[PDB]
């Protein structure tokens, strides 16, 4: 394979990282244009989501993989900003081209963009740095859960999607701890529901329901029998697995497990837990007994879920039918199958008003991508919300900060006598793609559209007013409720400039060609 | 058949083979010294600023490329630093004798004369060399912070070196007596903040496995008896493939509840081994952790062997072949165990490791792709801070002496010649190309800067040098840009013979052909 | 081989042989060589200034070169230097007659001119024989005596090797006066320096050496290629993998199996049980518990090495050794040999005839270079045992014959007249093979050597004093050839070239 | 060329001052200037790109 | 099939006869040389014996019969 260096490896790096940004900047914002993306699997995926694009994107040019990475970083913490850091990369990338074309050295270029990004993220700090509690944040959360859920296509008619998030990070993680638990928040979703169907569950909803509703559909508080024991074949790891074809062993077996499962179920009734959750759950033969025992109990359970039933409920663990004791009883506030008005949607909420260690934010919708649309809605909404519920620090978007950032950077670039005086000012240049593509996403001529914000920032010198992000005709950011976590732009910037900077620091490419995986 | 070739066509191809390779490391090695993403396999994409690694990564299609690897790699094992430059110097003469080889003019003394030339420097290198240890403070761990500061500053963050340089000293202290990456072994963190690290001088575990409750399962031991276990406990344990027939009758519940129990033994033999903090490279199982969280002895599964080994070297402990732990040294043991989340991730930290010779670092970066460059400052500094420990005699870093030597040497190009002023001149100049590259891979000027140093090398000043960040004339040791003498000494002697070796070779035989 | 024809082999293939043969001496022969990279079908970099090696390291694509390649090898056999000679000298012989062809002088004619001259050479040869030196107990006299041969074939340390190489052959047979074709089997051990290379004797297993020394004094061995991995023909070693219980059970039987094994050898007696085969765990720790010395992973070479010195035979079967199958050494002991710990046997009063020089360095090429050099020293030792005769180093010796050979050609005439004076030219290539290896011209030297005019101390060696060609006294320089080696050198080169001169081109069916 | 190197620098931020779709125009308009003495600087040797960075400042 | 006729039928006969015969004149008498025929064995045979080199390896000819 071959060594590729300098302008060669430069224009190597330049192609996709620039080229990939294009579909994503056409996808930039809600006015960002969708993309039908079809696998070799026969699949079809219509995505204006760059984070989903990058996921959908298997394309070559390892840098084009590194963006699939870089969006996911900002995807969890900041939420939104997955796509912009990508389209900002290609901006400052081509922006970097002509400085080398000028003769500005590859390590001259990157650092001029880099320290100028410091001013940017520093200038970012001037927009709104506020910090409030959850119950106050919900207003700037839902105003942003407008944008987030909405830039995710229909926040519309939902504070149900908005304000369960206000609870989501809140319950799983503190305000001040700022330790990211979207891992503790269970984002659950079900097709056949509605976007108008969205639910917060501080406990765990287990889709498996009572063996029979003829048996009680309400188990009392706790008294959950934690059981890893077969009431159906427990995929047991030891033996050769064969069913019997003869009536002789057909009768000899059917009397066997009617004895044990009943006295198992009675032993469960004996353990004093009137719900039996069984990590190896219920076939019908045990359920007739279970029904005949009149014991409310749970059929097949996912292996880690009965554990997740433990933690999320604070449930004390009864490991196995051999360990049985009446003392340890799993936690459930109320054990019942939940039909939401969507009856095809039936889960058994283990609903913890006492110990809730996994908060299920459960959203619904008509179909797969719909709930997925609503999930990545509910995902990044809360993710942007998580910033704002922790530190509610808001920049108003759509290029209103860009000029604002590009302004200070530009002059301060000239103020720096270093060669990067150009690069730092060249830095402030490529910031303008943010209103630019958005302008053309919103369907406006950016070059004028953006300097509106400039003329605004020339006057305003802050994101408040802006251009249309939603193509609504009121050119605003604050007032258009274009509200972006001030953390995230600092995130988003630092992500772009530094990833590119190493892309700029790496000029030395051993590949069979310009790009590779 | 067999292949062979001789003489200038081979001999120039001999030197043609080499000069191709030294450009891989060319602009590399430094803060503005470039960095190499080298992809030698389809899904295998590798990044190094060091030659030896990519030398190990790249294919060597030439005896030259073969003969080169160790030569640069020779400077690798020494300081941890300097392969790229040795690669530069090896073929740096090869262009100077291309006049001679295209003159066809080669008495072999050309390589033989560069040797005493290699002698006059490595001699002079140690002459001007000065012990930093007994010279600096009475202390010599702020000296190390000086080295740490300077050696945290030559690749990435000088921002955090004000904070980090004192810890680089502290790591080296526990590093020194056993010189290891694992015992400075860093645990990256992110999201709790951006761009910071802190030294933790006991060991740390990035991984662990706990379910069936966690916040209800004890996460800490104020006297951990540390089981360092490679053992595995799965959903059900099996000593048999099969006997009789999933359903039948007596056979159904017979297998299942015992499949439960065969776990309980290993589940027990862990817990009565004095394993309270339990550590198993192979995962603890769920029902195992249902058991383990039932027994309220903290388990761990999916555990790093290094974490297991960092402990066994910090505790004087041992990784264990048996769930039963008879010996507290076959066991690990500390006076502190915690599962604490720095950044939010479950970690198992051991302080109270009786040896505790493994320093761990909990490090945050700026972004995804910005983090690597940060800790290499931490890793480099230690290596060269330790390198400042190992050879206390230390000169100006950043190629300060070469220009002086380049002068000092071709000073003999006035003194030496009946002939070899050429050789002494050509020998003298190739020194400068390494920092000149560092000058030039900074995109900045060297003949400008380096000659200005030389003008004051014409003063007789030697440690006069460049600070690669500022990229301007200076005195590196007064900037305290540092390398011990032996660093400069070997790189020459490494690349010198390399420049000498294949020039004795006009001919290469290949039996396999090609 | 060659369907080819048209008066090719003579005018053509012969010089290509010389081509192949030249520069493999002319820059590889002298006080030193200049490296020749080689990569065999075993792919590694092989630096060889030794004629024999690089020749065999190349594979002959000629019938032409195919013949005289052995004339250079048989020199290493007969001498241990003057092999590069046959490269250059026999290479310098026929290319002369290439003119004679276009001069219009026949083959069978001009051979005679070359034919008679080797005698005249062999007749001149005793003249320039300069004094002589022999003591087979001298390391010092032999050190300078082994110098000339290692010099040509070594760019590595001339003197310290001459101190090491003239040590062992003198040291392994302290008496000498009886010297073996292989009296020294060097134990090549990588690591430390080429100076860490040292002189030991007897046998050495650098191979894994285990058990423990229960006698450093007594060395008794049954040399085996038999695995103690569970290979024995007393009982039936049978490994059962069909069930894990079977695997565990035979390992238990393996303890008593190895109890039928290293017992049975030391039943005949043994200290080291030389194992060319493998040893499994229950067998190893048993023999460790049995406390027999197990040298493990012995390859065929150390076997073939040790098989000769004790008089025992490596057995792939395990049986109690017969008298023939159990070897004894003077002493078997663990010593760092060149400061790396491996077992070192002792054969000196054993009758010896194996010295182990640890060949060292931080690379094989260091251990391989001296490997090229040391045998020349091992070689010239017997060349010393044969004649005490010293004739000075190469490049001084040739000019004296040539001048006479030229005046001989003057007394020769008849159309072989200059064909003799051609033979007179084959001389000057040897100092040229030094001068070219040095980088100056022999015409100058020839001018000088016939300026200074005397013949046999006057030569330029590979030098930095060779900037300007500068003559040194070869006899005096510590560069000491012998009559035989030269008499051997001239012979084969005169032999092989005139007969490949007699060749025709090959007709093929 | 300093008159540029002063003024081009000036007009840029004064172009910036314009805003409008056109504010970009006068910058590149102004930006065009200082490359002139740059060549002239390099016509005298050295490094305008270094210099003109600085003379600008 | 192919018939060679008259002086064409004569030529290659006497042509392959005399020419190959002319190949061999390096030899026959002490003023003759050895002649090298490498057989299929890769063997180097330098010979002044005419009987030898005929059968060993000879360029294909009907005349070689």
């Amino acid at each position: 394979k071959s060594r590729l260096m300098g302008l060669e490896a430069l224009k190597s790096h330049i192609m996709a990282a620039k080229a990939v940004a294009n579909t994503m900047r056409t996808s930039l914002g809600p006015n960002g244009l969708d993309k039908m993306m079809v696998d070799k699997d026969g699949d079809v995926t219509v995505t204006n989501d760059g984070a989903t694009i990058l996921s959908m994107m298997d394309v070559d040019h390892q840098i084009a993989k590194l963006m699939v990475e870089l969006s996911k970083s900002q995807d969890d913490e900041i939420g939104d900003g997955t796509t912009g850091v990508v389209v900002l990369a290609g901006a400052l990338l081509e922006e970097a081209e002509q400085l080398l074309d000028r003769g500005i050295h590859p390590i001259r270029i990157a650092d001029g963009y880099e320290q100028a990004a410091r001013v940017a993220i520093e200038h970012l700090d001037k927009i709104s740095d506020s910090v409030l509690v959850d119950i106050k944040d919900t207003e700037p959360l839902i105003q942003t859960a407008k944008t987030t859920l909405g830039s995710k296509v229909v926040n519309s008619c939902h504070r149900q999607m908005a304000e369960i998030a206000v609870n989501a990070v809140l319950t799983v993680a503190d305000m001040e701890r700022r330790d990211v638990d979207f891992e503790l928040i269970k984002v659950e979703g079900k097709v056949g529901g509605r976007l108008e169907d969205t639910k917060l569950i501080k406990g765990v909803i287990v889709d498996k329901d009572f063996s029979h509703p003829q048996m009680p559909k309400k188990v009392e508080d706790a008294k959950i029998a934690i059981l890893t024991c077969p009431f159906e074949p427990p995929k047991p790891k030891t033996k050769h697995k064969l069913d019997v074809t003869s009536v002789e062993d057909y009768k000899a077996l059917q009397k066997y497990e009617k004895e044990k499962f009943e006295e198992m179920i009675q032993q469960i009734k004996e353990t004093g837990a009137n719900l039996a959750i069984c990590q190896w759950g219920f076939d019908d033969e045990a359920n007739h007994l279970l029904l005949q025992n009149n014991l409310p109990a749970v059929r097949w359970v996912g292996g880690p879920e009965i554990e997740l039933i433990a933690i999320a409920t604070g449930g004390r663990i009864v490991p196995r039918f051999s360990e049985l004791t009446a003392e340890k009883l799993g936690f459930a506030g109320l054990v019942q199958e939940i039909s939401f008005g969507t009856t095809k949607d039936k889960m058994l909420v283990i609903e913890q008003c006492k110990n809730s260690r996994a908060v299920t934010i459960f959203i619904r919708g008509g179909n797969k991508m719909i709930i997925e649309e609503a999930k990545r809605s509910l995902h990044d909404a809360l993710c942007v919300i998580r910033n704002l519920i922790r530190d509610n620090r808001v920049v108003y978007g759509g290029g209103a900060a860009e000029i604002s950032c590009a302004l200070a950077v530009s002059q301060e670039a000239d103020k720096c006598p270093t060669l990067e005086q150009y690069a730092m000012r060249a830095f402030a240049d490529a910031l303008e793609v943010i209103p630019m593509a958005l302008s053309e996403n919103s369907g406006m001529n950016p070059i004028q559209t953006m300097t509106e914000v400039r003329a605004r920032q020339v006057k305003e010198m802050n994101p408040a007013l802006g251009i249309d992000c939603l193509h609504k005709g009121t050119n605003d950011m604050k007032q258009q409720h274009v509200i972006e976590t001030l953390i995230g732009k600092k995130q988003q910037i630092s992500l772009a400039t530094q990833m590119v900077r190493m892309i700029l620091k790496i000029d030395d490419i051993r590949k069979p060609g310009e790009s590779e995986e | 058949g067999t292949d062979s070739s001789q003489g200038i066509p081979q001999l120039v191809s001999n030197i043609s083979a080499c000069q191709v390779i030294a450009e891989a490391v060319r602009t590399t090695l430094g803060p503005r010294g470039m960095d190499k993403l080298i992809v030698d396999g389809r899904g295998k994409a590798t990044i190094s600023n060091d030659g030896a690694t990519i030398l190990k990564l790249l294919d060597v299609v030439h005896p030259a490329a073969k003969t080169l690897v160790d030569i640069a790699k020779s400077q690798d094992a020494e300081v941890g630093d300097g392969t790229t430059s040795v690669t530069l110097l090896a073929a740096e003469f090869l262009k100077q004798v291309k006049p001679y080889v295209e003159e066809g003019l080669h008495p072999q003394i050309i390589i033989r004369a560069f040797r005493t030339a290699t002698q006059l420097a490595v001699n002079k290198i140690k002459e001007i060399a000065v012990t930093v240890k007994k010279a600096d403070k009475v202390e010599q761990r702020k000296l190390l912070e000086k080295c740490a500061m300077t050696a945290l500053s030559s690749k990435l963050i000088s921002q955090q070196k004000a904070f980090f340089a004192k810890m680089v000293v502290d790591a080296v202290m526990m590093l020194d007596d056993l010189l290891q990456l694992k015992m400075i072994g860093i645990k990256k963190v992110q999201g709790g903040a951006l761009e910071d690290s802190q030294l933790v001088a006991g060991v740390a575990f990035k991984k662990t496995f706990s379910y069936a409750g966690f916040e209800m399962q004890p996460k800490k031991y104020h006297n951990p008896k540390i089981a360092l276990l490679n053992v595995e406990l799965e959903l059900k344990a099996e000593k048999d493939n099969a006997e009789i027939r999933v359903h039948t009758v007596e056979d159904y519940q017979a297998i299942v509840d015992a499949e439960w129990n065969i776990l309980y033994d290993k589940l027990e033999k862990i817990h009565h081994s004095g394993a309270k903090v339990v550590l198993s490279k192979l995962p603890i199982g769920d029902v195992a952790t249902q058991y383990f969280a039932d027994r309220d002895m903290f388990c761990a599964g999916r555990v790093p062997e290094e974490d297991l080994k960092r402990t066994m070297m910090a505790c004087g402990g041992s990784i264990q072949t048996s769930v039963n732990a008879l010996s507290a040294d076959v066991l690990g043991r500390c006076q502190v165990f915690e599962e604490t989340q720095i950044g939010g991730e479950r970690y198992n930290f051991f302080t109270g490791c009786p040896k505790a010779k493994t320093c761990t670092f909990i490090l945050r970066g700026g972004a995804e792709q910005f983090m690597e460059e940060t800790e290499r400052s931490l890793h480099d500094a230690i290596m060269i801070v330790r390198r400042a420990i190992k050879n206390d005699s230390v000169v100006a870093g950043g190629g300060a002496i070469e220009m002086e030597l380049s002068k000092y040497l071709r000073d003999y190009s006035r003194t030496i010649p009946g002939k070899q002023q050429l050789l002494i001149g050509a020998y003298a100049k190739a020194l400068e190309i390494i920092p000149r590259q560092l000058c030039d891979n900074a995109g900045f000027d060297a003949t400008n800067i380096l000659n200005k140093l030389r003008a004051r090398h014409a003063q007789g000043g030697t440690w006069y040098g460049v600070d690669i960040n500022n990229e301007d004339i200076a005195d590196n040791f007064e900037a305290f840009v540092w390398e011990p003498a032996m660093v400069r000494i070997n790189a020459l002697t490494a690349a010198s013979e390399a420049a000498c070796l294949i020039v004795s070779v006009d001919e290469t035989i290949k039996n396999p052909r090609s | 081989a060659k369907h080819f024809s048209g008066l090719e082999e003579a005018v053509y293939r012969n010089i290509q042989a010389c081509k192949e043969l030249a520069q493999t001496t002319r820059t590889a022969y002298g006080p030193n060589g200049m490296n020749k990279m080689v990569i065999n079908h075993l792919e590694k970099l092989f630096v060889t200034n030794d004629a024999a090696t690089i020749l065999r390291e190349l594979e002959v694509q000629h019938p032409a070169a195919k013949m005289i390649v052995m004339a250079s090898h048989m020199q290493e056999q007969e001498v241990g230097d003057g092999t590069n000679f046959v490269l250059v000298f026999a290479g310098a012989l026929l290319e002369l007659a290439e003119e004679l062809l276009r001069i219009g002088l026949s083959v069978s004619e001009v051979i005679e001119g070359y034919e008679i001259a080797c005698r005249k050479a062999h007749e001149i040869l005793p003249n320039l024989v300069c004094c002589s030196a022999k003591n087979l107990r001298d390391i010092d006299e032999v050190s300078s005596l082994l110098r000339t041969s290692i010099m040509s074939k070594q760019y590595g340390n001339e003197v310290f090797l001459a101190k090491l190489i003239a040590q062992a052959c003198v040291s392994i047979f302290p008496d000498s006066g009886h010297f073996n074709v292989d009296n020294i089997r060097v134990c090549k051990i990588l690591g430390s320096g080429i100076s860490s290379s040292s002189v030991l004797h007897g046998m050495v297993f650098k191979k894994e050496t285990e058990g423990d020394v229960t006698s450093v004094k007594d060395a008794k061995i049954a040399v085996y290629s038999c695995p103690f991995d569970g290979m024995i023909t007393e009982t039936k070693g049978t490994v059962l993998i069909k069930t894990a219980e079977e695997l565990m059970n035979f390992s238990k039987g393996e303890e008593n199996l190895m109890d039928a094994q290293v017992k049975a050898i030391a039943d005949t007696g043994a200290n080291v049980v030389v194992t060319g085969g493998k040893v499994a765990d229950m067998a190893l720790h048993y023999a460790n518990k049995y406390n027999i010395m197990l040298v493990r992973l012995n390859s065929k070479w150390d076997l073939r090495r040790l098989c000769k010195t004790v008089g025992a035979t490596a057995l792939p079967r395990l049986t109690p050794p017969v008298l023939e199958e159990m070897g004894h050494c003077d002493s078997v002991y663990l010593s760092e040999v060149g400061d790396t710990q491996v077992v070192v046997f002792k054969h000196e009063k054993e009758d010896g005839a194996i010295s182990t020089i640890v060949l060292r360095g931080s690379t094989d090429n260091l251990m391989d270079d001296i490997e090229r050099a040391v045998d020349d020293g091992v070689n010239t030792f017997k060349v010393l045992t044969r004649d005490k005769r010293l004739v000075p180093g190469g490049g001084a010796t040739e000019i004296e014959l040539a001048k006479q050979i030229t005046s001989y050609g003057e007394t020769c005439p008849g159309l072989e007249q200059y064909a003799i004076k051609k033979f007179a030219e084959a001389f000057e290539a040897i100092p040229r093979a030094l001068a070219e290896n040095s980088g100056v011209k022999a015409n100058e030297v020839i001018s000088k050597l016939y300026a200074v005019h005397q013949e046999g101390n006057k030569n330029v060696g590979l030098d930095i004093e060779a900037e300007v060609p500068a003559v040194k006294d070869m006899l005096e320089a510590g560069i000491l050839d012998t009559y035989l080696g030269k008499y051997w050198a001239i012979k084969l080169a005169t032999n092989a070239a005139v007969t490949v001169l007699r060749v025709d081109q090959i007709i093929m069916a | 060329g300093a008159p540029e190197i002063e003024l081009a620098l000036r007009l840029t931020e004064y172009s910036r001052t314009l805003s409008g779709m056109e504010s970009y125009c006068v910058r590149a308009f102004a930006d065009a200037m200082e490359v002139i003495p740059s060549t002239l600087a390099e016509n005298a040797g050295l490094n305008p790109i270094s210099t003109v960075t600085e003379l600008r400042n | 099939a192919e018939v060679a006729r008259a002086q064409a039928a004569l030529a290659v006969n006497i042509s392959a006869a005399r020419g190959l015969q002319d190949v061999l004149r390096t030899n026959l008498g002490p003023k003759g040389t050895m002649k090298m025929l490498v057989s299929g064995a890769g063997d180097i045979k330098l010979t002044k014996d005419g009987n030898v080199l005929l059968h060993e390896m000879q360029i294909q000819h009907p005349t070689a019969s």
